[PDB]
RNA sequence: GCCAGGCUGUCUCCACCCGAGACUCAGUGAAAUUGAACUCGCUGUGAAGAUGCAGUGUACCCGCGGCAAG
RNA sequence: CGAAGGUGUGCUGUGAGGCAUGCUGGAGGUAUCAGAAGUGCGAAUGCUGACAUAAGUAACGAUAAAGCGGGUGAAAAGCCCGCUCGCCGGAAGACCAAGGGUUCCUGUCCAACGUUAAUCGGGGCAGGGUGAGUCGACCCCUAAGGCGAGGCCGAAAGGCG
RNA sequence: GUGAAGAGGGAAACAACCCAGACCGCCAGCUAAGGUCCCAAAGUCAUGGUUAAGUGGGAAACGCGGAAGA
RNA sequence: CCCGGCGAGGGGAGUGAAAAAGAACCUGAAACCGUGUACGUACAAGCAGUGGGAGCACGCUUAGGCGUGUGACUGCGUACC
RNA sequence: GGUUAAGCGACUAAGCGUACACGGUGGAUGCCCUGGCAGUCAGAGGCGAUGAAGGACGUGCUAAUCUGCGAUAAGCGUCGG
């Protein structure tokens, strides 16, 4: 079970145009610290929701 | 003017490193860095150190308007392979190509 | 003496390559398959010299029969009458003419059957 | 088939699990908050709730099995005495769990869980 | 090499469960082998087992988990 | 004021070929006529250097098992501290013989290695460390065995003693 | 006689079958074998007949049955 | 001088004829790997070429149906030693 | 012009192929030699128990190497350029 001729960059292409990742695209600005987070996460400076995590 | 900045050597292939670069080719820059910043990946955070730099250098040699960069061309190919030698069964060795990838991003207000 | 033959074997290269060009990837970058493709496709190009002989005059015959039909009469019937009557008219020559002309090819029919009867 | 099963594998022996599990809860329960991955967390809150629904009420015989279960004396001294009185007007959702990002090291969910309260 | 007693999933007949691979994610990263590929089925032929010839039928393009009939 | 070399365009010959010139090249090339080839590569399971192939697939090297808070650090799950769980415990404990020859400790650091991240290490650089009358070697005697003056033998080397 | 060392056209491909020995080129005509319902270029042409079985399109011995290729 | 971690690496200024000479440092080919431009490709079957062939973008013609880039469709075509 | 109905119909490229411009490892081609191969004319045709050829260890203001040297140790004494 080996390969009996080469596989063509085009084939290689194609097989790999799934491989391609996805943009989150979603970014929430907090209400109250008005930074940037992903959606149910928390801020850089630990805050959610206008709550201030501890921040660590 | 547009305003050039790479980094040589990096420590990771160029295939995998092309599939987060494609991702912020053609878009704004706080847009990319967004995407680069919440993308997990060791080439989403070189591309974000080569963007800074190229943000950086725009910033500092060019005039003015940060905002109104963008990434014009961003392109990343493969460059010297370190060889190494693995042992494997029946005592015969294996000669493995460490890659190193070259990355390029060409920003331009106009 | 010695002499180093990479400068022939590379303008050999190049010459080889020059007409290799929109042969699908390997076949024209390859040297060794775009000389084989380079042979091949001159074989076929001289084939076709004359095939587009063979197939032009099949056209322009399959055009003349149509616009005889058109008309009344048969592809062999108007030749023969043509023939018969003296007219030496090229078949591309009638092809065109029934294309871009359509009194000339009644004048033709007409003719031809005058010749025939 | 996990048709109608309950509980994440997390790959592990069965002891192995139950001494993370015994480890993990006293360790929340001895800082009031721990950082740790989301699957990990969410397989916590179900064995460190019912310490504190226990510790509700105080006796002995709470107190005896609270000790077997996370074979500790600190988590123990500490339940029945502050966290017992602060919940006791609280049925349920002891625990919360809020996702921080990745780890730099896996890329794995990871998430701070802590009580509701905490005293500040 | 054969026979007698218990024994058992060897089997009738295979079923569930406990762990490591197998599957996705993050990082590192080979080999066997490779004339060129836009690599379908049936009939006939063909250096004698036709993906590639002549006739006919089918099939949007490209990935992912397995069988190996070639 | 622009030669070889590399890459395109045009012209030309029945042919291997020849001429003009844009581009990088900043120093050599050589008309015509004659003479010798290490004189013309597409294959010999050919050799040397580089690169796709399967593929970003396997695999990441016994199922003893890691987790939590803090310190350094830009990055902490693999570095350090403290706590909890587990393994070996006629071993997975400790020292020697043989072997290895500075890998031992400190300060500093990520160029390359750890089948991953590394600040860590048996990794790079600089410094320190080995103190013998009582340890062993050394030294005296000695089996197996070797050398072995005189001597025997053998063309010479050389064998025995 | 062909191939071996002969291209090309016709019969489905096919080398031992038929015509025909490719100096090169032209979007010219004619013809040999083979065909004129289309695929695919040409007669759905005529004249006097045969066939009722798709015989044509599988094969001899008897009075269409023997007559069968995966 | 700036981004970068006190780094590697890169962008400016300067020396330099040249830094399209930066110590991985004369000239810098082919196979391999991407970007931007122009065309084709999601109903079509086979040595992937050839003759015809529109269509699609650009320059020329001081319109002239011309060349370059691709080949939807179509007859033929079962690699080399 | 609005409605019903019938026929035709490009504009999409997740990716791929073709041609052009620019790039990345690549060190091939071209240019150069304090390097080799082969001959001619000459000396020598041997070195050493007054200790040969070859080696270990040391010698700088020196941490390592090459070269010279050997406790007088990248040198010392006499006589000349």
């Amino acid at each position: 079970a080996v390969q009996q001729n080469k596989p063509t960059r085009s084939k290689r292409g194609m097989r790999r145009s799934h491989d391609a990742l996805t943009a989150v695209t979603s970014l929430s600005v907090d209400k109250t610290s008005g930074e940037k987070h992903l959606r149910h996460h928390i801020t850089a400076d630990g805050y959610y929701r206008g709550r201030k995590v501890i921040a660590k | 003017m547009e305003t050039i900045a790479k980094h040589r050597h990096a420590r990771s292939s160029a295939q995998k490193v092309r599939l987060v670069a494609d991702l912020i080719r053609g878009k704004k820059v706080s847009q990319a860095l967004d995407i680069l910043t919440y993308t997990n990946k060791k080439a989403a955070v070189l591309v974000k150190k080569v963007l800074e730099s190229a943000i950086a250098n725009a910033e500092h040699n060019d005039g003015a308007d940060i905002d109104d960069l963008k990434v014009t061309k961003i392109f990343v190919d493969e460059g010297p392979s370190m060889k190494r030698i693995m042992p494997r069964a029946k005592g015969r060795a294996d000669r493995i190509l460490k890659r190193t990838s070259h990355i390029t991003v060409v920003v331009s207000d106009r | 003496a010695r002499v180093k033959r990479g400068v022939i074997a590379r303008a050999r290269h190049k010459k080889i390559l020059k007409q290799a060009k929109g042969y699908y990837g390997a076949r024209s970058r390859v040297y060794r398959v775009a000389f084989q493709a380079v042979i091949k496709a001159g074989q076929y190009a001289y084939r076709d010299r004359r095939q587009r002989k063979r197939q032009f005059r099949q056209l322009w015959i399959a055009r003349i029969n149509a616009a005889a039909r058109q008309n009344g009469i048969s592809y062999s019937k108007f030749i023969n009458g043509l023939k018969k009557a003296s007219v030496e008219i090229d078949r591309k020559i009638l092809a065109d003419i029934a294309v871009f002309d359509k009194v000339a090819f009644t004048a033709l029919v007409e003719k031809a059957k005058a010749a025939l009867a | 088939m996990r048709h109608r099963k309950s509980g994440r594998q997390l790959n592990r022996n069965s002891s192995h699990r139950q001494a993370m599990f015994r480890n993990m809860a006293g360790s929340l329960v001895r800082h009031e908050i721990i950082k740790t991955t989301l699957p990990k967390a969410k397989e916590l809150r179900r064995v460190v709730e019912p310490l504190i629904t226990l510790a509700k009420t105080d006796s002995v015989a709470n107190r005896r099995l609270a000790f077997a279960r996370t074979r500790d004396n600190e988590i123990v001294a500490k339940l029945f005495n502050e966290l017992g009185p602060r919940f006791a007007s609280r049925a349920g959702g002891y625990t919360r769990i809020l996702k921080c990002g990745f780890r730099a090291g896996d890329n794995a969910p990871m998430a701070y869980i802590e009580l509701v309260d905490r005293s500040e």
